[PDB]
C-alpha cells in the first residue's frame, strides 16, 4: 500500500512525550528511544514539531562530566536516563561525584548523534573526557564494553566507539589497529560477520563491522576484493522479500536497514529487489497508530518504526530523506556534521 | 522474602528497617523526554535503590532491595552491577546465586544483563559443571537464541569442554537440519579440535554435509558449511566434487547448488585452467540460469556477477 | 520485539 507519513510523524511525537509503565525495561536506554524518535522525525523532515531547545537541555543533563579533581575521566560520556537520581544539570556546572555514575557507550553514541540532529554544535560536550572514557572501554582483543564497571563485549560496541570517534572527529578514542583486528577475526566460515570470533555470523554484527570500517575509511584496506565479494554474497543472500538477520531465520523489518545499509556500503544494494522489500516493510506498518513492527500483524515500536523508515529511505521512498548508511543519521545531518567539523579546524 | 505481589507487601517508605534512609527521587528536569510513568510500588523500590546506591551501602537490606529492583526491571545493568558488588562484600553463597540467575534467565532468555551476570558467576566459581545442561534447556525453548549459543561457546572454550559437543551438534542437526546456529557450532567444535587439515576429517565432513544436503537440498546452512570448509583450500582443487554436484543437479537442484557451481568455475578461471573461454561460458550460463529462473529475487545481482566474470576473464 | 541492549 502507501506510506502513511503523517501517521508516523505523530507516532514519534508520542514517543518523545510519555510512555506506559509497560516500557519500564527501557528506562536505562531512554536516550536511544529519543534517538529513534528524533532521527525518525528528521528522516521525515518534521523536526519542527518538537522544541529542539528543551530536548537539547535534557540530553546535556545526561552527560557525565569530569569532577573537580578530574578523577573520574575513565567514566565520562552519557547516561541513558536520570535513573540514578543525580540532580538535573544541563552540563552547566562541574560533575558531582557518585560511586556508580558513569557513561554507557551506546548512550554517548546516541547522545552525540541526537545533539547533532537537533542542531547543537557540541560545544558543551567535554570531548576529551568522552574520548578518555571511550579508550577505557576497549579490551585487549580490540572490542569494547558498554560501561567501565564491566559488561559483555562485542561488535555492537565496536560500532558505537567508531561512531563516537567519527562524530567527535578524533580517533584517539580507540586503538584502531586492535579494533580492525577484532572485526577481521569475526568473519565466519560462511563469510558473514558475527558478534565475535567463532560465533554465528549475523546481519546486525555484519552491519556494525562493515559500517565501522567505512567510518574509519578502511573498508578496502582491511578486506581483499575476494573477501569483499564473499561478504557481499552473504549479505545479498539475506533477502527473502524483506530481510532476515541469519540464514533460515524469518524476516524482520529492521534488517531492511541492518543488511540493506551494509549492501549500500558495499555498493550493491542497487542489485537487490526493491519492490518485494518495500512491500514487506509496508506490510508491517500500523495504519492505525503509526510506526512499524518487526512482522506484519504485530505491534509497532520506536525501533522498528525508525529502522523501517530508514529501510524505505535506502530505496529513496517518496517523502523520506536519504539516510547516511554508515552513521545512521540523515544525510542532511551527516553534512551539518561535515560543516561542524570544518568549523573546529581553524 | 516479602514478595512484590504479596498481600502483606509494604512500601519501603513504610518499613521500619528503612526509616533512617531518605529516598532519592529521579528528576528529568523542566521538560522530560521519553518519560515512563511509574506505579507507586515501582517508584518506591527505586527511590530507595537510588538512596542505597548513592551511599554505596553494602548492607544486607540493600542486597534484598536489589531482588525487588531486578523483579521490577531486570534490564537495569547498574542494579546487577551493585548486586555483584554486594555478593562479594557480604560474601554471599554463590551457589545460591546460581539458582537465582538460572530462574531469572529462564524467564528472560533474551536479556543481555542476565547472561552477563551468569558468565561472571561461572568465572568466580571456576565451575562450569552445570553450564552445558542449562544452555541445552534454554536452547529448547529457542534453538537459535544467540545469547545461549554465545554463552555455550564461552564455557566450552574457557573450560575446554569439547569432548561431547560434536555429538550434541549431530543430535540437534537431526532435530532440525536447517538450524544455522548448529551448523556454526559444528564448525566451532571441529576447527577448535582436530581442525580441517586432516584430510581424513575434511573427507568425513564433506561427506556428512553432502548427506544432509541430499535429505533437504534446499538448505543454505548446509551449503554454506560445505563451501566454507573448502573455499580456502580452493574449490577447483576437488575434481570429484564438481562431478558429484553436476550429478545431483537433476534431482537435488536448488539455487545453492547452482551458485556453488558458479563459484567452482570461478575458482578455475582464477587459477588459469584449461579452456578458459569455455569455462567462463559454463559460469555465465549458470549465472543467467540463476537470474532468469532459479534465484530470480537476486536477478540483478547474478547478472552483475556475470558481467563481473566476463570483464575479468576475456 | 528486538532487544538491542
Ligand atoms: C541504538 C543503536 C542504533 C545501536 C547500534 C549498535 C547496536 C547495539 C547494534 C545491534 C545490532 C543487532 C540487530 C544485534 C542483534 C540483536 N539480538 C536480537 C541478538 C540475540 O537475540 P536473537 O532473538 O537470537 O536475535 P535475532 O533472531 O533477531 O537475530
Ligand atoms: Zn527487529
Amino acid at each position: 500500500l502507501d506510506f502513511l507519513r503523517d501517521r508516523h510523524v505523530r507516532f514519534f511525537q508520542r514517543c518523545l512525550q510519555v510512555l506506559p509503565e509497560r516500557y519500564s525495561s527501557l528506562e536505562t536506554s531512554r536516550l536511544t528511544i529519543a534517538f529513534f524518535a528524533l532521527s525518525g522525525l528528521d528522516m521525515l523532515d518534521s523536526l519542527d514539531v518538537v522544541n529542539k531547545d528543551d530536548i537539547i537541555e535534557w540530553i546535556y543533563s545526561l552527560q557525565v562530566l569530569p569532577t573537580e579533581d578530574r578523577s573520574n575521566l575513565d567514566r565520562c560520556g552519557f547516561r541513558g536516563s536520570s535513573y540514578l537520581g543525580i540532580p538535573f544539570n544541563p552540563s552547566k556546572n562541574p560533575g558531582t561525584a557518585h560511586p556508580y555514575d558513569s557513561g554507557h557507550i551506546a548512550m554517548t553514541y546516541t547522545g552525540l548523534s541526537c545533539l547533532i540532529i537537533l542542531g547543537d554544535d557540541l560545544s558543551r560536550v567535554d570531548k576529551e573526557a568522552c574520548l578518555a572514557g571511550l579508550r577505557a572501554l576497549q579490551l585487549e582483543d580490540g572490542s569494547f564494553c558498554a560501561v567501565p564497571e564491566g559488561s559483555e563485549n562485542d561488535m555492537r560496541f565496536v560500532y558505537c566507539a567508531s561512531c563516537i570517534c567519527y562524530m567527535l572527529n578524533n580517533w584517539s578514542g580507540m586503538d584502531m589497529k586492535k579494533a580492525i583486528s577484532y572485526i577481521r577475526r569475526s568473519m565466519s566460515y560462511d563469510n558473514g560477520l558475527a558478534q565475535g570470533a567463532g560465533l554465528e555470523s549475523h546481519g546486525g554484527s555484519t552491519f556494525c563491522g562493515i559500517a565501522s570500517l567505512c567510518l574509519m575509511g578502511k573498508l578496502e584496506e582491511v578486506f581483499s576484493e575476494k573477501e569483499l565479494n564473499r561478504i557481499k554474497r552473504w549479505c545479498i543472500m539475506r533477502q527473502q522479500n524483506g530481510y532476515h538477520g541469519r540464514p533460515n531465520k524469518p524476516v524482520d523489518t529492521c534488517y531492511s536497514f541492518w543488511v540493506g545499509a551494509t549492501l549500500k556500503l558495499l555498493k550493491i544494494f542497487q542489485y537487490t529487489n526493491f519492490e518485494k522489500n518495500r512491500n514487506y516493510i509496508l506490510s508491517t506498518q500500523d495504519r492505525l497508530v503509526g510506526g512499524f513492527a518487526k512482522w506484519p500483524d504485530s505491534h509497532p515500536d520506536a525501533l522498528h518504526a525508525y529502522f523501517g523508515i530508514c529501510g524505505l529511505s535506502l530505496m529513496e521512498e517518496s517523502g523520506i530523506c536519504k539516510v547516511h548508511p554508515a552513521l545512521n543519521v540523515s544525510t542532511r545531518t551527516s553534512e551539518r556534521l561535515r560543516d561542524l567539523h570544518q568549523s573546529w579546524k581553524t | 522474602f516479602l514478595s512484590l505481589d504479596s498481600p502483606t507487601y509494604v512500601l519501603y517508605r513504610d518499613r521500619a528497617e528503612w526509616a533512617d534512609i531518605d529516598p532519592v527521587p529521579q528528576n528529568d528536569g523542566p521538560s522530560p523526554v521519553v518519560q515512563i510513568i511509574y506505579s507507586e510500588k515501582f517508584r518506591d523500590v527505586y527511590d530507595y535503590f537510588r538512596a542505597v546506591l548513592q551511599r554505596d551501602e553494602r548492607s544486607e537490606r540493600a542486597f534484598k532491595l536489589t531482588r525487588d529492583a531486578i523483579e521490577l526491571n531486570a534490564a537495569n545493568y547498574t542494579v546487577w552491577h551493585f548486586r555483584r558488588v554486594l555478593l562479594r562484600s557480604l560474601q554471599k553463597d554463590l551457589q545460591e546465586e546460581m539458582n537465582y540467575i538460572i530462574a531469572i534467565i529462564e524467564e528472560q532468555p533474551k536479556n543481555y544483563q542476565v547472561w552477563h551476570h551468569r558468565r561472571v558467576l561461572v568465572e568466580w566459581l571456576k565451575d562450569p559443571s552445570q553450564e552445558l545442561e542449562f544452555i541445552a534447556d534454554i536452547l529448547n525453548q529457542d534453538a537459535k537464541n544467540y545469547h545461549a549459543w554465545q554463552h555455550r561457546q564461552w564455557v566450552i572454550q574457557e573450560f575446554r569442554l569439547w569432548d561431547n559437543e560434536l555429538q550434541y551438534v549431530d543430535q540437534l542437526l537431526k532435530e532440525d537440519v536447517r538450524n544455522n546456529s548448529v551448523w556454526n557450532q559444528r564448525h566451532f567444535v571441529i576447527s577448535n579440535t582436530t581442525g580441517y587439515s586432516d584430510r581424513a576429517v575434511l573427507e568425513r565432513e564433506v561427506q556428512y554435509t553432502l548427506e544432509m544436503i541430499k535429505l533437504v537440498p534446499h538448505n543454505e546452512s548446509a551449503w554454506n558449511y560445505l563451501k566454507g570448509i573448502l573455499q580456502d583450500r580452493g574449490l577447483s582443487r576437488y575434481p570429484n566434487l564438481l562431478n558429484q554436484l553436476l550429478d545431483l543437479q537433476p534431482s537435488h537442484s536448488s539455487p545453492y547448488l547452482i551458485a556453488f557451481l558458479v563459484d567452482i568455475y570461478e575458482d578455475m578461471l582464477e587459477n588459469q585452467c584449461d579452456n578458459k573461454e569455455d569455462i567462463l561460458n559454463k559460469a555465465l550460463e549458470l549465472c543467467e540460469i540463476l537470474a532468469k529462473e532459479k534465484d530470480t529475487i537476486r536477478k540483478e545481482y547474478w547478472r552483475y556477477i556475470g558481467r563481473s566474470l566476463q570483464s575479468k576473464h576475456s | 520485539r528486538c532487544v538491542l541492549l
